[PDB]
């Protein structure tokens, strides 16, 4: 019944828009610095797709143009850097602590894909363009007059062994923190998003396909 | 048959959905959705490297965000 097949995937589109539209609102910075706190955790995933897991989030600094490019044409989202500290495969190579102004993460480096691969915990640089969650959770990091620092990869392995007991304990997954009620996105335009993907989503399994 | 993973399926009002129990596997007791959270507030290092918090340790811990379990309140209501 191709009329049906055609509306089916017209909602799926549509969601997929406002689902970026969404997000783009969480990362935007104006809407979320606040919540850029050391030890909260950070979803980080790329443009592209390869998703890094959560991390936990070191620090955050604006970002800042090349000498020779004065206007760079960033986004909102590509303006600032969160240094996250994420999971690395022991395969994956050094992480070079800048980034070019073409680049969202460090060139040479890869989630944990191999099993008996423990990784190793590196601190590495992120734009807001590839924050995919923030957590209610946030760890203990050593700071400034505390007396520590995530220079020493004993202390990255130590943290970043505790976010993994985080995730064990959390069975269906890390808690997001909701853009109304944690981060009062008081948007009118992001309220009336979340209502327009909650009606279509009605309209999805209202379609035959859904279940066939 | 088609399955589909709501954007908004981190979200508080996710519990809301008629399908929740069916989805999320530790259904309202689930910890991913526990409205004790303080989001201000540090999970104990002590706690999650396994060794005992010092008396009166004020960091989060799991007790803390974990729902009362009902077997406990059903044993003190009686008596
Ligand atoms: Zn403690």
């Amino acid at each position: 019944d191709e009329a049906l097949i055609k509306d089916y995937h017209s909602i799926r589109e549509q969601i997929d828009q406002y689902t970026k539209d969404m997000v783009l609102v969480m990362q935007h910075p104006t809407n979320c610095v606040k919540y850029i706190n050391p030890g909260r955790l950070m979803h980080v995933v790329t443009s592209d797709g390869t998703d890094f897991g959560w991390g936990v989030i070191i620090n955050f600094y604006e970002r800042r143009p090349e000498r020779n490019n004065p206007n760079p044409g960033w986004s909102p989202q590509e303006s600032y850097v969160v240094e996250v500290l994420l999971r690395l495969s022991s395969d994956s190579g050094s992480v070079d602590s800048k980034l070019k102004d073409n680049q969202c993460i460090p060139a040479g480096i890869a989630p944990v894909t191999q099993k008996n691969d423990p990784g190793r915990w590196e601190v590495v640089p992120c734009l807001l363009s590839c924050m995919h969650g923030l957590s209610q959770i946030k760890l203990h990091v050593p700071d400034k007059k505390s007396g520590g620092s995530m220079d020493d990869p004993e202390t990255r392995r130590r943290v970043g062994k505790s976010l993994l007991e985080v995730q064990r304990r959390f069975e269906d997954g890390i808690p997001h923190m909701d853009p109304i009620e944690n981060m009062h996105i008081r948007d009118v335009e992001f309220k009336k998003l979340l209502r327009k993907i909650e009606v279509l989503e009605s309209r999805l399994v209202a379609n035959p396909l859904h279940n066939s | 048959a088609l399955s589909y993973s709501s954007p908004l399926r981190f979200f508080r009002n996710f519990r809301f959905h008629p399908e929740f129990t069916r989805l999320v596997a530790g259904g309202w007791r689930s910890l991913t959705y526990s409205s004790r959270i303080d989001p201000d507030k540090e999970m104990c290092p002590y706690e999650l490297e396994g060794t005992q918090c010092p008396s009166g340790c004020s960091f989060q811990h799991f007790v803390d965000i974990t729902p009362a379990a009902d077997e406990r309140i059903l044993l003190e209501l009686s008596g």
